[PDB]
C-alpha cells in the first residue's frame, strides 16, 4: 500500500487483479448513514 | 426609513436623508465572496475565505454600487492537530467558540 | 443518454458542509470526484441530472 | 475544495463544499500557467465530450 505495484494484473485486460489497499470499515457518525473508510492511496499517483 | 421592520431593506443615508436600497445587493467579500449568516442593524456575521483585505458595499436606490476597502488580516487560528480547509463528514469534535444568531444583546 | 434516465429519479443525500459551515441534507451533492485526466480537467458526479426535466 | 450548487425553483440557493485536492501534473519540463499561442506538442490523457455508451 501506497507504493508502486499496491495494484496490480499481468495483462491491462486481465480479471485477475492482485491488490493490498489496507481496507479498512470505520464506524459511521451517529445519525448518518455513510460508510466511512481507512486506505492508502493509490501508489501509482505517488509514484508519477 | 419608515422605522418599520423589513428583513429584505436596508438604509442607508444619502446627502441629508434617508433612503432604502434591497438587502439583496449587499455582498462582503475578502480574497473571494463572503458568505452572510445574518444582519442585524450596524452588524454583520459572515464566514469570510483567508486573506489579507476586507470590503463590504450595497446597490443604492440609483443603481449606484458603493464600497468601502480596509486592510485586514484573515488568517482563522487551527483548531486541533490538523490543518483542514473544510468541515469533514467524519471526524472528532473540539470545543471552539461561535457568534450566536441571537439578538437578545 | 436520453433513452436511460427515463426510468430514474433524482436523490436526496447528506452534505457535510452546505455552506453554512453546518451540515445537512441536499438535494445537491457530491458522490465522487474523479481526475484520471493529465490535462487538469475534473469529472464530477452528482445526485443531479443534468439535460432531463 | 470542490464547491458545486445550482438554483432552486423557488429561487433558493443551493450547494454542498467537499475536501479535495486539486493540483494537475506538470505536462513536459516547464511550469505553466496557460497554453502559449507558440510552443511543442507533448501526449497527455483527457475527457472526451461524447456521451455515448
Amino acid at each position: 500500500p501506497g507504493q508502486f505495484g499496491d495494484i496490480q494484473s499481468r495483462t491491462p485486460e486481465s480479471k485477475d487483479v492482485y491488490a493490498n489497499t489496507q481496507l479498512v470499515l470505520q464506524r459511521p457518525a451517529a445519525g448518518t448513514v455513510h460508510v466511512p473508510y481507512s486506505q492508502a492511496p493509490s501508489g501509482f499517483k505517488y509514484w508519477l | 426609513t419608515d422605522d418599520s421592520h423589513d428583513w429584505t431593506k436596508l438604509r442607508y443615508m444619502d446627502n441629508h436623508m434617508p433612503a432604502d436600497a434591497e438587502r439583496a445587493g449587499l455582498f462582503v467579500r475578502t480574497s473571494a465572496p463572503c458568505t452572510i449568516t445574518g444582519t442585524m442593524g450596524h452588524f454583520i456575521l459572515a464566514r469570510c475565505p483567508k486573506g489579507e483585505t476586507l470590503t463590504v458595499g450595497f446597490t443604492d436606490s440609483r443603481k449606484i454600487s458603493h464600497s468601502c476597502t480596509h486592510p485586514f488580516h484573515h488568517d482563522p487560528p487551527v483548531i486541533g492537530r490538523e490543518k483542514f480547509h473544510s468541515r469533514p463528514q467524519h471526524g472528532k469534535e473540539l470545543p471552539c467558540s461561535t457568534y450566536v444568531q441571537s439578538t437578545a444583546a | 443518454n436520453f433513452n436511460v434516465y427515463k426510468a430514474t429519479r433524482p436523490y436526496l443525500a447528506h452534505c457535510p458542509d452546505c455552506g453554512e459551515g453546518h451540515s445537512c441534507h441536499s438535494p445537491v451533492a457530491l458522490e465522487r470526484i474523479r481526475n484520471e485526466a493529465t490535462d487538469g480537467t475534473l469529472k464530477i458526479q452528482v445526485s443531479l441530472q443534468i439535460g432531463i426535466k
